């Protein structure tokens, strides 16, 4: 009987499993947060970079005056273009796949 | 839980019991003091049985069934302790004193059974708001036909040993006669007179061409059938009927001789075929033993097991559990020498285990040579219908419960393949029986036994499991058999089943073979018990010392090793246990505690760190700002100008074209869903 | 598990705080370089600035596009890919 085993309150382990898992869910939200606010630092930390790059060529070009964007525009111009080729092309087979699709349903439908 | 034990309570103080205690006592009383002293050699009886909750005992003073609703026993009804009994008369009572009560597997018939005649009565029919006989008058007129009546009274040298009913549920009830002459009678119950099959016993090897009046020698010369009982519906040996492709089925009935020499036959009532109602033995016996298995046997059962275990009883005690092993084919290398051409496959019984009943109390007498007087006498087996694997014997001295706990290990051997070496390791691994002494009426040696009148498991929902006995003296004593040989362990309160933690426990307990729960069940292994002790009520002189002290020096003994010892171990384990968790709880707090206080400097840590790239982004941005400015002030062709246009309206048809992928893309994961939506 | 977790987001975290820090101090060095500069050109104008002004712009908005092209033709590669990976 003198043996009573009482191993906590059945409520000790139902709150000590919800503040885990309370716990855990906050765990998870400080993860997603810091990797969100990394990823922004790290592409501020590139704007600055190509921000200071971009001082110091108008520098050095304002330095050698006191002393190329048409090739840039047709690369554009071919990647754009490259781009639009590429999606049509996956149209092209999502139109045909689905197609397919159409003709088997009407052929399942039609015994 | 609780409602269960009212009506076993109720049962054991039923007027019943108190009005045939009283009427032997008046009868005990006419008695002359010659009698009184043959009377008290009461024999071993099975004088009840139970039908649909209801329980019937026999009288014998008046030829009659007492019928107890045992199911009206567990309602507390505020309204006199006589509601519920009905009296079932014999309208012609038998003229032999009855021993035994057989109910027919169709529950439609009792067999009144005495050593000179046997009777059936026919079970009124049940109507009425309770279910009662005939509709719930007080006496019930039963019809009673005497079987075979002629042979019983014109050969008063012939004795009924056994009679038992053919097993069958479907067919017509079916009761086969062992008498001392070594002839197995079948009757039917529409004809009554002519026996419907008569077996001999007696081996038929001495064709002599002379058709008339062969005494069986063998009873003659001492070797008598002492008992038989059926086995479970079986599929006939092959070879046992030339050229059918049909599977015969029929009855197994294992025969008992005085001598342990074992028979089997197969029995079909519906076919007449020569090779059904052959005897077949005496069966081999394995091992060899050095006394044969003794000449005292005095009782069969077959339990419902598969393979077949036949329990073989000695007037000694001793209890042979044979397995039944089918008869192997000869591989053809040892052809020397048996000239009968009917290979019938003869099965062999091995002989598993041998267990000594404590059929009187063993006191420790310093007196190693006081002449045991070997305590005799005639065992009765009794089925288990609840646990098939355990079975109860009754003796005029108590009830011993038997449990075969290697029967599980047999099974799981037996269907495991040719190859399963540890499953045979582990039926070799030596497993005894439990034998439980549960009522004891012979205590003292200075006492005479009270001899088990009635014996019964009651198996029903309702009422539960439990044993009925009654004695000699109409002592009713009811007791709740557990459903198994060993008690599930209560589900310790850690034992959640979470079928979902492939927690890998750290190899170090991986050594430990088997859960720590089978090593604490090993120790709390009990070997012996204090059987309950009946105080046969003669009055007229307390018990005598040293006897008597050597008696409860045993039984003081079996209470501080099989109960004190094993609780107090038990509480020290759970105390351990339980100081074990607190700590584990109070670490896990603490734990809890930390991932909190980490949680929440990360969380600020966090904060701190968004507000700095905030104000670094802002610095940042007004940098830029500046940087915009100047470069406007400093900046303060017509190819560039047309270039502009030219970047400004491809830059426009980029989105235009990012806009159209974009589309594509949610067409293309739309139409994949409804595919995956298309095959299930 | 969950605090070891925890520990290595608070590692990073650390990490992500130092390398702010370097980035304001950066962008304090190449402002405390811009702002002269910024002087010595309006110091100048005051003894083109449109046009430069416009071809800046435009340099930009042709750069903004180029990545933008980029970005779209890898959309695309990534698009066709998962199409080709879906109709394995």
């Amino acid at each position: 009987s003198r043996a009573c085993f009482q191993v906590g309150s059945e409520e000790e382990k139902r709150q000590l499993r919800t503040e885990s898992d309370g716990l855990h869910s906050f765990f998870l939200e400080i993860k997603e947060t810091t990797e969100s606010l990394r990823g922004e630092f790290s592409a501020m930390k590139i704007k600055n970079l190509e921000g200071f790059a971009s001082i110091e060529d108008v520098q050095q070009r304002n330095k050698l005056k006191q002393d190329k964007s048409e090739t840039q525009m047709q690369e554009i111009r071919r990647l754009n273009q490259y781009v639009k080729n590429a999606v049509q092309d996956v149209n092209d087979v999502l139109d045909l796949e689905w197609d397919q699709y159409l003709e088997e349903k009407q052929k399942k439908k039609g015994i | 839980m609780a409602a269960g034990e009212h009506w076993q309570s109720a049962l054991s103080e039923h007027a019943l019991f108190s009005s045939l205690k009283e009427r032997l006592r008046d009868v005990e009383e006419l008695r002359e003091e010659g009698e009184r002293r043959a009377s008290k050699d009461k024999q071993l009886r099975n004088l009840l049985c139970v039908l649909d909750g209801d329980l019937l005992v026999w009288d014998a003073e008046e030829c009659a069934f007492h019928t107890v609703t045992l199911r009206s026993l567990s309602v507390e009804s505020t309204g006199s302790s006589s509601s519920g009994e009905q009296k079932l008369l014999c309208t012609n009572p038998p003229l032999f004193d009855v021993n035994e009560v057989l109910l027919s597997p169709t529950q439609h018939h009792v067999a009144l059974v005495g050593s000179k005649g046997v009777m059936v009565l026919e079970i009124p029919k049940r109507w009425g708001k309770k279910s009662e006989f005939e509709g719930g008058e007080k006496t019930v007129n039963c019809r009673t036909i005497p079987i075979a009546e002629r042979i019983f009274t014109s050969s008063t040298s012939l004795l009924l040993k056994q009679a038992i009913w053919y097993p069958s549920e479907t067919q017509e009830p079916h009761l086969i006669l062992l008498t001392s002459d070594n002839i197995l009678r079948l009757y039917n119950l529409q004809d009554l007179f002519t026996p419907v099959k008569v077996i001999s016993l007696s081996s038929a090897e001495e064709e002599t061409t002379l058709p008339h009046n062969g005494r069986s020698y063998k009873a003659s010369l001492g070797e008598t059938a002492v008992a038989c009982d059926f086995g479970p519906l079986a599929v006939l040996p092959k070879g046992f009927g030339q050229h059918s492709k049909e599977d015969t089925v029929a009855y197994p009935l294992y025969i008992l001789y005085e001598t342990g020499e074992t028979y089997l036959m197969y029995i079909d009532l519906q076919k007449s075929n020569i090779t059904v109602g052959k005897l077949l033995g005496p069966l081999p016996m394995y091992p060899a033993a050095e006394d044969n298995y003794g000449y005292d046997a005095c009782a069969l059962l077959c339990l419902p097991c598969v393979p077949n275990i036949i329990v073989i009883a000695t007037e000694s005690g001793l209890l042979y559990h044979c397995v039944v092993l089918e008869g192997e084919e000869d591989d053809e290398q040892t052809s020397n020498k048996s000239w009968n051409s009917s290979c019938d496959l003869i099965p062999s019984l091995y002989v598993f285990e041998c267990v000594e009943l404590e059929l009187a109390l063993k006191f420790a007498t310093e007196e190693e040579e006081s002449l045991e007087l070997d305590f005799a006498c005639p065992i009765k087996l009794h089925r288990d219908p609840i646990c098939p694997s355990r079975y109860h014997c009754t003796h005029v001295a108590g009830v011993h419960s038997v449990g075969l706990t290697w029967f599980n290990k047999l099974e799981k051997f037996l269907s495991s393949g040719e190859e399963d070496k540890d499953s045979l390791q582990e039926l070799a691994a030596e497993q005894k029986c439990l034998v439980e002494h549960i009522l004891c009426t012979k205590p003292l040696r200075c006492r005479l036994p009270s001899p088990i009148q009635g014996f019964w498991i009651i198996s029903d929902l309702f009422l539960g499991t439990s044993m009925i006995c009654i004695t000699c003296d109409f002592e009713c004593i009811v007791r709740p058999l557990l459903t198994t040989i060993r008690p599930p362990s209560p589900p310790l309160l850690c034992s959640q089943s979470d079928k979902s933690s492939t927690e890998i426990l750290p190899h170090v307990l991986a050594d430990v073979k088997g859960p720590f729960e089978e090593h604490i069940r090993g120790i709390l292994r009990r070997n012996s018990a204090n059987p309950l002790l009946l105080n046969s009520s003669s009055k007229d002189s307390s018990p005598p010392p040293e006897e008597c002290l050597q008696l409860l020096s045993r039984a003081t003994q079996v209470f501080r090793e099989e109960y004190l010892l094993k609780q107090d171990l038990a509480n020290e384990e759970i105390q351990r246990r339980v100081k074990l968790l607190i700590a584990q709880k109070e670490k896990q707090l603490e734990d809890l505690r930390y991932c909190r206080e980490e949680r929440k400097s990360l969380t600020e840590t966090a904060e701190r760190l968004a507000e700095k790239f905030e104000e670094a982004k802002e610095k940042q941005e007004d940098l830029i700002n500046r940087l915009k400015r100047i470069l406007r002030s400093f900046h303060t062709s017509e190819s560039e100008r047309d270039m502009k246009k030219e970047l400004q309206a491809t830059n426009q048809q980029l989105q235009q074209l990012g806009n159209s992928i974009n589309q594509v893309n949610r067409k293309m994961s739309y139409q994949e869903k409804q595919m995956e939506k298309g095959k299930s | 598990t969950l605090h070891r977790e925890m520990e290595k987001v608070k590692l990073d975290q650390k990490r992500l705080d130092q390398e702010l820090d370097f980035i304001l101090s950066q962008q304090k060095e190449l402002e405390d370089l811009l702002t002269p500069l910024e002087e010595s050109v309006k110091e100048q104008s005051g003894t083109l600035q449109h046009a430069d002004e416009e071809r800046e712009k435009t340099y930009k908005l042709a750069e903004n596009i180029d990545a933008q092209l980029k970005r779209m033709a890898q959309d695309l590669k990534e698009v066709i890919e998962h199409l080709n990976t879906s109709a394995g």
